[PDB]
């Protein structure tokens, strides 16, 4: 009884701590893709808004 | 199953309806209509089909002024090789890894060469063009600073490496990464590990050299005490000093009936073992 | 009690992705057709007892309470993982979108250059 | 761990609740912009 | 400090640039018409101006700024930034005078409202409601922003979202002395989550703080509402909840003060109790 | 091998064909630039690379372009970050600059912390290093991001601790534990901040962190209850009798007890030293 019920937990915590480290070392994964999306998005927006301002501002002065 | 057949029918229409139109300013319709016929063999599921038209599509958009849009059909292309002739999959990333590296994005075609690698050792056992192309991969990310698929791709690496007998190399990339997860408070508690095998693989070198190797892990991370493979592994080491084989081999029994040991561990403890 | 809040904000922020994801759509759609318009335009036991006093029983039970809690715990903990696995794809396809969305207008904007000269 | 955990999940939460702002400001230009750009190739024509 | 003078001072001869600019704006236009430029660039030099005076510390300079920038930019119909400029005033006065933020995040909501952008407004009202708890005792206006927020965020389709706006307002009723409502919120709240498979571990509990919050209204009815929690999630039977609640009525049934205490003072010792539930069992103790 | 010439003939290529066109006198110089600075990277030459993206990034900015000219300066920055630390200095200074101006604090913020980190790890600094944690820490206050302000302010805190006086310290550490108390996820870790507290003051002398670590009971029931009460009160009973064998007696059984982080031992041990 007692080796069974230790090696069970043993194992439990075992397999829970290797997910918990898959998850994490995927959390960081994910949170560098999104750092970069965020990045990514930021620049597009900026760049987009500068576009249309620019091409408003050409029109207007040519009509 | 006649669902197959005309999908199949439909798609060849298509593509005769495409020819004709081309064959008939017209450059990008033709372009276009060609990509469509390609889609449509795709939905029809001829892979081999498919991907020819995808191919023909492609270089007909490079005879079209366009270079992103070129790249991505050039992926899509390799990506429907990916179940065909494995030589022009190969190819075609090939060139869409070139096209993207010269347009500056080179996590894309690191990416793209992690996943040529795994195609070409899954489905070939060749395995040094993988390892060349997980080795270019990693450089690349190293580059870009994307510390954790360069960190993956050295792994990849130096696991095939002490699987190929060059535990040097695989001792030498296990110790940087756990030292450098050492000087960062993250994933510290995994890169014991690492230690642990590439403490397995420096047995492979010799015997005596295992316990000054343990005990400079045991005096630069003194925390690995705790760990109980370093038990398992001085308890293995000092068992191995008498020809027995019941020590070694409950040893591994006992610990397996924590947690099932990988096949690669359990394949290195057993090459340890016998010789 | 950590577990349970983190699983459910995890949860939250699921939804949030989803919500992002069909605004990332919308934006795809909205700019692919004001491009084309403006181009139209132109276990049995856990202590031995040494004693046979009363110091020794709560243990097993206390030990038992923690056991059980962890089996509770396993199943929290896989439940996590789904959720963060999931959401992993759904970030790479939203990027594909966002590349093809800026590679358009790029040259949408010489466009607004090349024909005026 | 799980505290180390908790805290990073947290920093991402509002990392993800800022993208959902930016988001929300470029979809809202975008369609000022699709109307503006409607309203002025419908009256030029 | 000389950084904080000198920006001070970039700053005031910045924001005097862009008032002469203004007060000449006009006497171009009435002479020779040069056209919208001077209004338009007299904003980005408000904006400029409030930027450096939050670089300069001066928190209320920079809202000021952004006033005049508002005030300016609307003056030109131009309504989104406006509202903008409101938002990024009231930031300004969040750490100088939080009243006045509170009338530019009204403003603020106005504007973006009538264009149909519901997300910003109930992000405001759910801002000015969390700055009008900080701030002033009134929980009603919390309340009602809170509740206008969750609302809007119905309205917008967004499931899980105004759950917690939800949540809040049943708190704040439950401190407030008044309980049929925190009580019907939160058992509402965990019967939805029940058939959510996550929430649904977390859902007993809510049961369980409506069952709290039934207890002040009367002891019995608290009691039997038990039963139909417990069919409705039998799982929580193992849940240290149902031998904690059954174990607070046998005491109280008997007066028995001391074993009241010493429960209370055994769950605490297994981890630590939030402020609620001391206020609860407190007045409760009352009887 | 043959790659590398060849890309470095391209990109000298590029070079002369920029440098000629500019010569005949203005974008697509910059553009070329930035190809020909691509192309010395996929060629691996970490030198001559970052200087043709700064080169391409001021030749962009002379038409008063910011965003993708301080995008370009990022970068030259990141790619000298490993090969030259001042001229990643310069870079990450130059952005920081240029976003403070378009008021991307976020941006200068991040480049603080980069700065600071290069200065710590690459460099040998401490002071400049401490300043710009302080800065990005105040800038992400600022942009209502308080998570990695107080990270930056405890790191400030041990580095001031381990070379300078213990107030800053003390102070930080209070502050943080305050505000920790009523926060619901980071309240356990606040008692941790207030245990730091008291071996702050301990540090100095005893009788003040007696009177700290009573007021902090007094206010806080709570830290009482943990381990690092009893141990704090063997300590400071150790101290007090003058009878250093007690105090190393706690220390190793402290450390028996759990495992240490080489900071908690190295400031008992300057406390022991301070014993007498």
């Amino acid at each position: 009884t007692r080796h069974s019920e230790i090696i069970k937990l043993e194992n439990s915590i075992r397999e829970l701590h290797d997910m918990f480290m898959d998850m994490a070392m995927l959390v960081e994964s994910q949170g560098e893709m999104i750092d970069r999306i965020e990045y990514n998005v930021e620049h597009a927006v900026d760049y987009v808004e500068r576009a249309v301002s620019d091409t408003k501002k050409a029109v207007k002065y040519q009509s | 199953g006649m669902d197959t057949s005309g999908k199949q029918a439909e798609a060849m229409a298509l593509l005769a309806e495409a020819e004709r139109k081309v064959k008939n300013s017209k450059i990008e319709e033709a372009c276009e209509i060609y990509a469509r016929a390609a889609n449509m063999f795709k939905m029809a599921k001829n892979w081999s089909a498919a991907g020819n038209a995808f191919c023909q599509a492609a270089q007909l958009h490079l005879q079209l002024q366009s270079k992103h849009d070129a790249a991505t059909c050039f992926v899509d292309a390799g990506n429907a090789f990916k179940k065909a002739d494995p030589q022009e999959a190969i190819n075609c990333l090939m060139r869409a890894i070139e096209i993207y590296t010269d347009m500056g994005r080179f996590t894309i075609a690191a990416k793209h060469h992690i996943s040529i690698a795994e195609i070409y050792e899954t489905e070939l056992v060749d395995v040094e063009k993988a390892i060349a192309h997980y080795e270019q991969s990693a450089d690349y990310y190293k580059g870009e600073e994307s510390n954790s698929s360069a960190n993956k791709c050295l792994l990849k690496v130096a696991g095939y490496a002490a699987q190929l007998e060059q535990y040097q190399k695989a001792i030498d990339i296990y110790e940087q990464v756990g030292t450098s997860a050492m000087d960062s408070p993250l994933l510290k508690y995994s890169a014991k590990d690492y230690f642990f095998k590439a403490a397995l693989c420096h047995f492979c070198i010799d015997m005596l050299n295992a316990k000054l190797a343990v005990q400079k892990y045991e005096e630069l991370f003194p925390a690995f005490s705790d760990s109980r493979e370093c038990k398992l592994m001085k308890k293995l080491l000092e068992a191995h000093e008498e020809q027995n084989v019941d020590s070694y081999t409950e040893s591994v029994k006992e610990y397996d009936s924590i947690s099932r040991l990988d096949q690669w561990l359990t394949t290195m403890l057993l090459r340890i073992k016998k010789t | 009690d950590a577990g349970i809040r983190t699983l459910v904000m995890l949860d939250e922020q699921g939804e949030q992705l989803e919500r992002i994801e069909e605004g990332m759509d919308q934006i795809n759609k909205d700019m692919k057709e004001a491009e084309k318009n403006l181009t139209d335009l132109g276990s049995g036991g856990f202590i031995r007892r040494v004693t046979n006093d009363a110091r020794e029983n709560e243990m097993d039970e206390n030990l038992e309470q923690v056991s059980g809690i962890i089996g509770n715990l396993r199943h929290m903990a896989l439940d996590m993982g789904n959720e963060i696995d999931t959401q992993n794809r759904q970030i790479d396809r939203i990027m594909e979108k966002a590349d093809s969305n800026k590679t358009r207008i790029d040259e949408a904007n010489q466009r607004a250059t090349k024909m005026l000269g």
